[PDB]
């Protein structure tokens, strides 16, 4: 149900996005970003160190992550 | 430390 | 009809009905209208969420006497080129903005009156954290996801904030066991809400012991992702006579059965234990502890300025009058 | 139950004490100094009549955004009257009347360019061309 994109990087960060199904997507906060405890609570499963660092407003069901290289 | 924290395989 | 005779207070009364861009428009009418458009009484509450702006501008707006400044997810990715005198700001949210360490330092070095602050998601430094210690009246402080500072800077900050009620000090990714130990040994005894999640191996059972010993008034305690905490630490929570909200998600070495003990805490209302209840058993836990709400709060409210009800533009309950909507 | 008020030009109005209470000025004038009418040297008969009319309509109101339908027609007056109403609202210290009158003037300001403002209200424009561009520069950010 939850889609996990492939990772790409720049000289500084690695990047991924996560696409949520409609039922999980409706829980995503609008007024803050999610700490790792919070997105793991939601059911998002990935490695350690990924930071939900911005809200992509046009598509709330898509979560943008980055982690230092 | 049970349950592995990693991305699910494709 | 001459409106030039109309007193200052009455023009301020008319101006106060104008939305932000409308207010800036009318400053270009005369030297008097320009004076009054920047008054004070008009600039108490300001919301610039998501705004891309030069930090000199934000410094200027703050110098006009802003008391509550909502500016999360903003862009201030240019260097400061102006100097400022102390700000009156008491409530400020800059979380998840794009802003350099030096710019952040420039702004915060002029702040001593903060009651509520969120710097969630921002890279800091020792000078920043040290300058934050000027705000000794801080009641709510959010440094979740912040980094770039030593345990020595943290200690000074925590020792200064001796009336702190809510502290979110979670997921500070560059923390070592020194930071964690400083945190539990230096948080104000007054603290009723602590989020210290995300330290895994760097948070030990003895740290919980220190905390409980020092901070008997805890109502919310979030220790999610603390692998070292098992059922042998549970008696520590019974020393907290006011504990209502506990979180122990992904404390993987907790045997699901042992969570029954936490049902004996007389004041407990809610429990988060995500990731440690085997699939197909959660409703057993729930029905076994029916006086508790279990796994119903994915998110922390600790030192968070703005939560829930899908719109919410309030900053710790304050609606901002000047906004770009 | 009933109380008398004298306008600046001498006319005397009989009003309910609770309706007259909506004016904080009149409220603070009733504790000290006795014997009716209450002099109001700063509001004339024409405006006081309107003020009393307003206060009667809002006598049962409990009490930002949205001028009620009745107040919209009530304030459909020339700039002179409205100008006097604000001053009267301020002098008599009637919160709700001050609220709707200020909003009305602000609603006139909404949309009109800074050049229309100095005209429709007849205001003197001092320091032009250099300062006017410097004000625009300071507000560019928005």
């Amino acid at each position: 149900q939850i889609y996990y994109s492939d990772k790409y990087d720049d000289e500084e960060f690695e990047y991924r996005h996560v696409m949520l199904p409609k039922d999980i997507a409706k829980l995503v906060p609008k007024t803050h970003l999610m700490s790792e405890s919070e997105w793991r609570n939601l059911g998002v499963q990935q490695s350690q160190g990924w930071v939900h660092y911005m809200i992509h407003e046009p598509e709330p069901h898509i979560l943008l992550f980055r982690r230092p290289l | 430390a049970g349950s592995v924290e990693q991305t699910p395989k494709k | 009809v001459s409106w030039d005779s109309l007193p200052d207070e009455l023009l301020l009364g008319i101006f106060s009905c104008l939305c932000l861009p409308e207010l800036l428009k009318v400053s270009g009418v005369c030297k008097r209208w320009y004076r009054l458009a920047s008054d004070e009484s008009l600039w108490q509450t300001l919301d610039l969420t998501g705004k891309n702006l030069h930090p000199d501008v934000t410094g200027r707006l703050l110098s006009q006497g802003v008391i509550a400044f909502r500016c999360p997810r903003s862009f201030m990715d240019q260097p400061l080129a102006e100097h400022f005198s102390p700000f009156r700001v008491q409530h400020m949210d800059l979380s998840n903005s794009v802003i350099e360490v030096s710019t952040l330092h420039g702004i915060l070095s002029q702040c001593s009156k903060l009651q509520n602050l969120s710097l969630e998601g921002l890279r800091l430094s020792d000078p920043i954290v040290n300058t934050l210690a000027k705000n000794s009246n801080l009641v709510r402080l959010n440094l979740s996801g912040c980094s770039g500072f030593s345990e020595f800077a943290l200690q000074t900050l925590l020792s200064s904030c001796s009336r702190l009620d809510e502290l979110n000090l979670s997921w500070c990714f560059d923390f070592t066991e020194k930071h964690v130990q400083v945190a539990v040994a230096h948080v104000s005894e007054t603290i009723t809400q602590l989020n210290l999640s995300g330290y895994r191996k760097n948070l030990q059972k003895s740290d919980l012991s220190t905390l409980v010993r020092r901070c008997p008034n805890l109502v919310h305690l979030d220790l999610s992702d603390s692998v070292m905490l098992k059922n042998d630490c549970f008696q520590e929570f019974f020393q907290l006579n006011y504990l209502q909200h506990l979180s122990l998600s992904r404390c993987y070495d907790i045997i699901p059965e042992t969570l029954l003990e936490l049902g004996e805490i007389p004041t407990l209302k809610t429990l988060q234990v995500f990731g440690i209840v085997p699939d197909g058993t959660l409703q057993l836990l729930k029905e076994a502890l029916p006086h508790l709400q279990i796994n119903c709060s994915h998110f922390t409210t600790i030192a968070r300025p703005t939560i829930g009800n899908k719109k919410n533009q309030e900053i710790w309950g304050i609606k901002c009058r000047l906004t770009l909507q | 139950a009933s109380i008398k008020l004298q306008s600046s030009d001498g006319e005397i109005f009989e009003v309910d004490v609770e309706i007259a209470k909506q004016s904080v000025t009149i409220k603070t004038m009733l504790e000290d100094l006795g014997m009716d009418p209450v002099p109001l040297p700063n509001v004339n008969a024409a405006i006081l009549k309107k003020v009393i009319q307003w206060c009667t309509h809002h006598k049962d109101d409990p009490p930002t955004d949205d001028i009620p339908v009745w107040d919209q027609e009530f304030l459909k007056v020339d700039q002179g009257t409205l100008f006097e109403l604000i001053l009267a609202a301020n002098y008599l210290d009637i919160k709700g009347l001050l609220d709707v009158t200020c909003k009305t003037v602000a609603n006139m300001i909404k949309g009109k360019t800074p050049e229309e403002i100095r005209k429709t209200f007849n205001i003197k424009n001092d320091f032009t061309e250099e300062e006017e561009a410097q004000v625009r520069k300071e507000n560019q950010w928005c």
